[PDB]
């Protein structure tokens, strides 16, 4: 499964 | 961590250092015929996505129970037309759309998928499968359903003569063949700060908007959407460009058409046709919005494959940002794999939350840096 990333 | 499930699987453990190249266990001469036992009250099902209602059940399950970011704000908002693109490439099987249903309700509460793919890993080409969309209803996650879904799809893949697989995860499992990191390029910085996808860095809203402003049109000559006549040369440019990486797909011209032929709100592909009429480069990015949990949607473009032979990759990705900006996206996402580290920082991408771990099932080989991964999954 793909991971949902967000600007750190 | 202790890995109760993966210690029973043909994968090397985390501390292990691999210097060999080959399978962990041999191909199976006889495969178990009956499906694995689900807990009482649930039964298997093969999902025929040709049924609009069955496909409706799937994305309702995914868009309510699938992966979210580390902070519980954004859930992938998968489209019915998107799932058909990702789960019906050349060679797909309905039995490989492995679903779990409540026996009495017939409600869909679990799913896992497998699509075939030719994988080139280092010096070997193998017929593998790509696993994706492992999703368990949040009410069900207490009954150990996920390991059963893995063993069942593994059994159904073995029945077709395939014994290797590639898959990704945001969590570290035994044992990652490669670790990539997500980067984000703000295209609409006003909204990203509104819904807290990003934070104001001291910079006013005016300074941030000026820094991310993009030209109205791309700069590269001969840039145009891909069409039918470009399918062979796109297939040709992709095969040659991938030979430099260590983990790549080996696509037929039929598969190149499926993954790259443009579809509105699914996949976008622009080719570069020069003054002599030759296609020398192409960029691509797919569409995957995210559900905003509170106060409705986040349009996100994801970098796909970007091949260059006459245009600099930096110029090509600048056009991708301009194009995605034109089409209405709010953020342009890209991993640090392939040659992406040559433009991420220059084109004002920002490093992201967490990683994307790449995995090979039943294949022992050394790890590689992210720059050597040439594989992008949906
Ligand atoms: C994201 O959804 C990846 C899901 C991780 C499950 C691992 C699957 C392992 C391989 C299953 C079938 C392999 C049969 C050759
Ligand atoms: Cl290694």
């Amino acid at each position: 499964g793909k991971s949902n990333s967000k600007l750190k | 961590r202790s890995y109760q499930f993966w210690d029973t699987q043909p994968v090397p453990k985390l501390g292990e250092v691999v210097n060999t190249h080959g399978p962990v266990e041999p191909d199976k001469d006889n495969i178990r015929q009956e499906p694995y036992t689900l807990p009482q009250g649930f039964t298997w099902d093969a999902l025929d996505l040709g049924d609009r209602g069955v496909l409706k059940e799937l994305y309702t399950l995914l868009n309510e129970n699938y992966v979210e970011d580390d902070d519980n704000m954004f859930r992938f908002d998968y489209s019915p037309e998107f799932l058909l693109w990702a789960l019906r490439p050349p060679g797909w099987l309905p039995q490989w759309h492995c679903g779990v249903r409540v026996v009495s309700s017939r409600k869909l509460v679990g799913f896992i998928s497998a699509i075939p793919a030719n994988i080139h890993i280092y010096d070997t080409e193998k017929k593998m499968v790509e696993i994706n969309f492992l999703c368990v209803h949040k009410k069900l996650r207490s009954k150990r359903v996920a390991p059963v879904l893995i063993r069942e799809i593994t059994r159904r893949v073995h029945l077709e003569g395939i014994f290797q697989a590639v898959y990704t995860a945001g969590v570290v499992l035994p044992k990652p063949v490669g670790t990539c990191r997500y980067w984000h390029r703000s295209l609409n910085p006003r909204k990203l700060i509104e819904v807290k996808f990003s934070h104001l860095s001291n910079m006013t809203m005016q300074r941030t908007m000026k820094l991310y402003r993009l030209p109205e049109t791309p700069k590269t000559a001969g840039l145009r959407p891909m069409e039918t006549k470009d399918i062979p040369v796109v297939h040709q440019l992709l095969t040659r460009y991938l030979k430099q990486f260590h983990l790549t797909p080996v696509m037929s011209q039929e598969e190149v058409e499926h993954w790259f032929y443009p579809q509105e709100n699914i996949i976008d592909t622009f080719v570069v046709e020069n003054a002599n009429g030759e296609v020398t480069d192409f960029l691509s990015f797919y569409t995957l919005p995210s559900t905003i949990m509170n106060h409705k949607s986040l349009k996100a473009a994801y970098s796909f494959y970007n091949v260059h032979t006459q245009t600099p990759l930096l110029d090509l990705m600048s056009d991708a940002l301009v194009l995605a900006k034109m089409k209405g996206f709010d953020v342009f996402n890209a991993l640090d794999l392939m040659e992406n580290k040559t433009f991420l920082e220059k084109l004002k991408f920002g490093i992201g939350d967490g990683n994307l771990q790449y995995y090979l099932y039943n294949w022992k080989c050394p790890s590689m840096g992210a720059e050597k991964v040439g594989l992008v999954l949906q």
